[PDB]
């Protein structure tokens, strides 16, 4: 997103899965859960 | 009304009507605005009638 | 020109305010006179507030009263940190002998107050609105220092630009269709103007007039081979179908009033004639 | 096309009608025979000019006038119906 | 002595004290007729607020000369 | 629109890995410049048959519509296929704001000649002025 | 096909007699026609309560 | 019911890879995906012969729900990406995502 | 002129008989109706921008009218508030006691009439600390109305954006889209309609003025911009027309003066294209 | 430490300024808006962030709601 249109970095989840920072608050929006793991997202590490 | 659709007969087949929004939109706009027109000038014929007291004894 | 000036379309509003309450709480339009007030850039001179000063008349001069206006600058003082003082201002016509026994009482603040004269009756060359100077002639003997028109410019920031456009945009005893015809009467006789100058430069061209330029009359035969303006078949029916849109709506509207004043007119025949 | 990016001509190609839609085409040249039909043309427009002018001043008028009736139909009415207040208070 | 405290909106309120008058009674006085809170009111004469300093011997309080109450602002 | 007569050269230049293929028999460069032919040809035309558009982008009737539609779905166009009648629709202007653009560029041309009437015989501008308002 | 479209999926038609599918590239705004409707309605109704209040 | 428990992870799997069995014979994917990821972890953290069984259910239940996030993607499970009984799944998965009907039915046909 | 030329003069037995009878201590919901003057707004929007992202804000001056509250005029309080929350310690107040007598030496006889206050970020709305000022103003300045001016919200949607509340008092026991535009105290106040004014001096130099977006104009063509706004002006006059005729069994006189303005809108835009049509064109055939 | 007090400020201003933006907000949204809006000067400790919303909390700046824990509402 960053890339087609402009600070990018990482935001860790609690099961340390290591998303980017605003491809995660996009998903966010939408689910509450991690991507990966598919269990409730909590903040952790940036 | 449970389907909008036209038979056409000759081929067999059934169509699908599309309701006009504007133009039905424009005709039952019209159509209220002439039965408003035709209630209230009997409302006025009304008013005067019984302005006058005008009863069937 | 000397010193430049800037001015914003807040102290204009301020004065006309300030004339518009004297003249409706003495019944009649009077003379008033306030402060500008504003920042001193260099060679730049940028008028930006102003406050109503207390002038008191004697006989038939002006004596600005000093001690209001050294506690009106210690009160705004604290309020706009780099806003000093720069002129004053006053409604009226022509500069006049009261103007300049005003300024010789003002010059003694600072070393060249402004002067901003707003004329609402303009119906001459001059523009109403205008801005003067205090120039000390060179003239042996008794000098009297004349007073020097300066031009002024049109600076506006974007965020102030933007409010008065849409304060400008919004409307509202005048009639509404009124307003907004004038609306677009102002605006179609700035066209006017300019398609007037563009011909007459056309037609003194023509003959003998000004030195014809060649790129001018192609760039004006291009003007009028640019009408009509989409006279195309398409055009004229989302043309038809705006006008048809809005006269539905109008047709809705008017039956609504209709329906309003019909339930007004059988309220009172109820309670005029109410039988039971 | 070709002409298109010359920009001599700023246009579109609409291959289902066969039509070619221009919005802006520069000004060829212009003799010494024909300035006429440009004062024509912008005599024309001034006219138009004048009369849109004239039509909106019109209106302006009637729309005050009709206001200032509407009003004065309002306060004669107003007037009349306190003075038959006035009257009905004996 | 009159003073005839007002409001900046113009309400007017016209009090009768003593020009030697212990201030704690007019307090009590006040606070148990109109019930005021002293957390909110200023008393602002000549355009300073008065604080705990001497009272009625500095100032020339003639017929009420204008005591501006204001109520506290604070928003966010 | 670039020919591929002007490309000739610059396919020489290209490092070997950016001149193979597709699996197709079209290298990376006679791909990109149809995409690019493509999307310029979707500013010049409001709409454009297959054969059309194939015929000045050299691909024959049907991989310029598979191209025409793999360049939507991903945003990188506008516009849409009418595969019954084999026609490309880019760009539809409603009437009325074209008036509007039109009027605006009428009233912007007028600006530019009165600019240029002033900054050519600004004596002649200002005494017409001055009559004018009379 | 008639899978998708029962399920919302997709957007558009078929004709069974031309083997086609048509999308639905449709529906612009008119919501004011809409909006109308509900004026005419409630006009309507107006009028009836209005009229038929006594005379 | 139980929320007050450390239990071995073998336990933890077990029961994980129960629930996630059940959620997809009662054809609850969303819940089977984490349930078998869940398993999934607890068998690598602990184990071997019944950790790349987890792993192809999940990535089943992954690609049961509408797939979208790769499953080698995480990292438990990427290093048994190229395992050769995980293979065919992450075929699977890389034709399923980035749709390819060829590629999906060729390795169905191969395997 | 004459009637245009109202508004503007100020009369005191008015202001006293209406201050003294206080028929808001009856119906709390009175007032209605704000009306602004341009200087007031103007001098609003400047200060607030002033400020940036710390909130600053100001007195009114104006007075009363029926149920309608008139400002002519505005304050700016020597405040230094943080980037969140303005107090007015001491310098405030005092300032504005010497600026009330300042203005009454020149001829402001308009009074105070409430605060305006700026909202840099955080839409319009009065929160717990603003609906409990407020309603303490009102408690002891009844005449009183509370504004919220949102400067970065207004440079940025290029629209004047600032909103008029006055609270009720407390212990005043009489859905879901009034809890994110407002605050948790949304029931504890109500936002007065707000409207606009300005003088014939003031309209006079601003055509005046008006030279360079004349091009604006004649291409404007609203019903296309403006459409949006007027179908859901129309989606609103049905509702309210729906509550008119429940009453019918005066809301219909505001139904039908909604409806009017609405449609006075659209032909006003239907006017703009007919001259435009006219202008340009019906010339060259 | 004078940079842990300045960095707490930060967050505690922000946290606030936020609320005050949106007036109800989720613990996910509350935490990466101040993420977002706090990346200028430094790159925050989500253990700080959530000690600042409790101290908000306790100086009844915000509050939880009824309804879900994970709901804030500004007051
Ligand atoms: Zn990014
Ligand atoms: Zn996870």
């Amino acid at each position: 997103e960053c890339q087609a249109n402009q600070e990018c970095t990482v935001a860790w989840g609690v099961c340390n899965h290591a998303f980017h920072f605003h491809c995660i608050s996009r998903w966010l929006k939408t689910r509450q859960v991690c991507p990966l793991d598919n269990r409730e997202w909590e903040f952790q590490k940036y | 009304g449970l389907i909008s659709a036209r038979v056409d007969s000759h081929s067999k087949i059934l169509y699908a009507r599309d309701v006009d929004q504007r133009s039905t939109t424009f005709e039952k706009s019209l159509l209220m605005g002439k039965e408003f027109q035709r209630r209230a000038k009997a409302m006025m014929l009304r008013a005067a009638v019984l302005r006058n007291q005008i009863h069937v004894k | 020109g000397s010193v430049s000036v800037a001015l914003h379309p807040l102290v204009i509003l301020n004065i006309s305010d300030h004339w518009i309450r004297m003249r409706s709480q003495e019944g009649r339009p009077v003379q008033v006179i306030g402060a500008l007030i504003g920042k001193q850039e260099g060679r730049n001179i940028e008028v930006m507030n102003s406050f109503e000063l207390l002038s008191h008349t004697v006989e038939e001069k002006i004596i600005i009263d000093k001690e209001y206006y050294y506690t009106k600058e210690e009160q705004f003082k604290q309020v706009f940190k780099e806003l000093e003082f720069l002129g004053w201002y006053t409604t009226g016509g022509p500069p006049d002998p009261s103007d300049i026994h005003v300024h010789k009482q003002v010059c003694e603040i600072i070393e060249s107050p402004l002067f901003l004269k707003l004329n609402p009756m303009t119906k001459h060359t001059d523009l109403p609105v205008s801005v003067f100077e205090s120039v000390i002639d060179i003239i042996n003997g008794e000098a009297t220092m004349l007073f020097a028109e300066l031009t002024y410019t049109l600076a506006t920031e974007e965020a102030e630009r933007i409010g008065v456009d849409h304060v400008a945009r919004m409307t509202a005893e005048n009639s509404t269709v009124a307003e907004h015809l004038i609306a677009q009467h102002s605006a179609i006789k700035m066209l006017h103007s300019r398609v007037k100058l563009i011909l007459e430069y056309v037609k003194a061209s023509e003959a003998g007039e000004v030195p014809f330029n060649h790129e001018i009359l192609r760039e004006a035969y291009a003007l009028c081979h640019c009408l009509p303006v989409l006279s195309t078949d398409k055009f004229k029916t989302d043309f038809y179908d705006q006008c048809n849109d809005v006269g539905l709506m109008a047709y809705l509207g008017t039956i609504t009033k209709t329906c309003n004043t019909m339930n007004q007119f059988v309220n009172k025949f109820n309670v005029l004639y109410d039988r039971q | 096309i070709e002409a298109v990016y010359t920009d001599i001509i700023q246009g579109k190609l609409d291959q289902r009608n066969q039509l070619l839609e221009v919005d802006f085409c520069i000004g060829r040249d212009i003799r010494k025979k024909d300035i006429n039909n440009i004062v024509k043309t912008l005599h024309e427009w001034c006219d138009g000019c004048e009369a849109v002018l004239l039509g909106i001043e019109q209106q302006v008028l009637r729309a005050n006038q009709y206001k200032e009736n509407h009003n004065r139909t309002q306060q004669q009415v107003e007037a009349e119906v306190t003075n038959i207040k006035k009257t009905l208070k004996a | 002595m009159l003073i005839k405290v007002k409001t900046l909106t113009g309400k007017e309120i016209e009090i009768d004290i003593e020009p030697t008058d212990k201030v704690e009674r007019i307090k009590e006085r006040v606070e148990e007729k109109e019930g005021i809170p002293p957390q909110q009111q200023r008393l602002i004469y000549s355009g300073k607020q008065m604080n705990d300093e001497k009272t009625a011997a500095d100032y020339k309080i003639l017929g009420g000369s204008v005591l501006h109450l204001v109520l506290a602002l604070r928003g966010g | 629109i670039i020919r591929g007569n002007q490309l000739q050269e610059f396919a020489a230049m290209l490092m070997p890995h950016q001149k193979a293929t597709t699996a197709d028999g079209s290298s990376i460069l006679d791909r990109a410049v149809i995409e690019h032919n493509l999307l310029s040809a979707s500013k010049l035309y409001n709409n454009i048959t297959f054969e059309e558009l194939g015929a000045l982008l050299e691909i024959p009737a049907a991989k310029a519509e598979k191209i025409a539609s793999q360049m939507i779905t991903e945003g990188r166009m506008n516009g849409f296929i009418d595969q019954i009648d084999g026609i490309v629709h880019f760009e539809t202007r409603e009437a009325l704001p074209t008036w509007d653009k039109q009027i605006q560029s009428l009233c912007f041309q007028v600006n530019n000649l009165l600019e240029k009437i002033s900054q050519t015989a600004p004596e002649w501008t200002a005494q017409a002025m001055e009559a004018q308002m009379a | 096909l008639v899978q998708c479209i029962l399920d919302n999926t997709i957007h558009g038609r078929i004709d069974q007699v031309n083997q086609l599918l048509e999308l639905d590239h449709q529906k612009r705004g008119g919501a004011r026609y809409t909006a109308l409707d509900k004026w005419t309605n409630q006009l309507n109704s107006l009028n009836q309560a209005v009229v038929s209040k006594l005379a | 019911h139980i929320k007050s428990a450390i239990p071995h992870p073998l336990i933890m799997g077990v029961i994980r890879e129960c629930g996630g069995k059940m959620h997809l014979r009662e054809g609850e994917f969303e819940k089977a995906h984490t349930d078998f990821f869940e398993a999934f972890k607890n068998y690598d953290e602990s184990g071997s012969p019944r950790r790349t069984t987890c792993l192809k259910y999940l990535v089943l239940a992954n690609m049961l729900m509408k797939s979208g996030i790769n499953p080698f993607d995480s990292q438990e499970a990427k290093p048994y990406k190229n395992d050769p009984e995980i293979l065919a799944m992450t075929n699977l998965v890389s034709a399923y995502q980035n749709n390819d009907i060829t590629e999906f039915e060729k390795i169905l046909k191969t395997n | 002129a004459q009637s245009i030329d109202e508004i503007y003069k100020y009369d005191k037995k008015q202001q006293q008989e209406i201050l003294a009878a206080k028929p808001w201590t009856k119906d709390h919901h009175y007032f209605k109706y704000c009306k602004i003057s341009a200087l007031a707004l103007l001098k609003m929007v400047m200060h607030a921008r002033s400020g940036g992202n710390l909130a600053v804000m100001g007195l009114m001056l104006g007075k009363v009218d029926g149920e309608t509250m008139i400002i002519m005029d505005s304050f700016a309080l020597p405040v230094e508030g943080t980037e969140t929350r303005v107090n007015a310690q001491a310098a405030a107040y005092e300032y504005m006691a010497a600026y009330i007598e300042n203005a009454k030496q020149v001829g402001r006889l308009e009074n105070a009439i409430g605060w305006y206050h700026s909202h840099p970020g955080y839409g319009c709305w009065l929160s717990g600390i603003n609906v409990s000022t407020q309603m303490l103003n009102q408690q002891f300045q009844e005449p009183f109305v509370a504004v919220v001016i949102d400067p970065t919200r207004t440079i940025s949607a290029g629209k004047v954006n600032l909103g008029a509340f006055r609270t009720y008092p407390k212990g005043y026991k009489p859905p879901l889209n009034k809890i994110e535009d407002f605050g948790v105290h949304c029931k504890q106040y109500y936002a007065l309609e707000v409207s606009y004014f300005k003088s014939s001096l003031d309209r006079k130099l601003l055509e005046l003025l008006w030279n360079k977006y004349w091009v604006n104009t004649l291409s404007s063509s609203s019903l296309l911009t403006n459409a949006d706004y007027t179908t859901g002006q129309v989606f609103d006059l049905s509702e309210k027309l729906e509550q008119s005729e429940a009453q019918l069994g005066d809301k219909l006189a505001k139904a039908t003066r909604d409806s009017c303005k609405t449609t006075i809108e659209a032909i006003h835009g239907l006017m703009s294209q007919v001259i435009k049509d006219k202008l340009f064109n019906q010339i060259n055939i | 430490s004078a940079v842990d007090e300045d960095r707490k400020m930060y967050l505690q201003a922000a946290i606030v300024r936020i609320m005050k933006a949106r007036k109800v907000l989720r613990h996910n949204a509350l935490i990466q808006e101040v993420i977002s809006q706090s990346r200028a000067r430094f790159n925050p400790s989500i253990s700080m962030i959530k000690k600042c919303i409790e101290v908000l909390i306790d100086k009844q700046y915000i509050e939880r709601s009824q309804a879900s824990a994970d709901e804030y509402s500004y007051v």
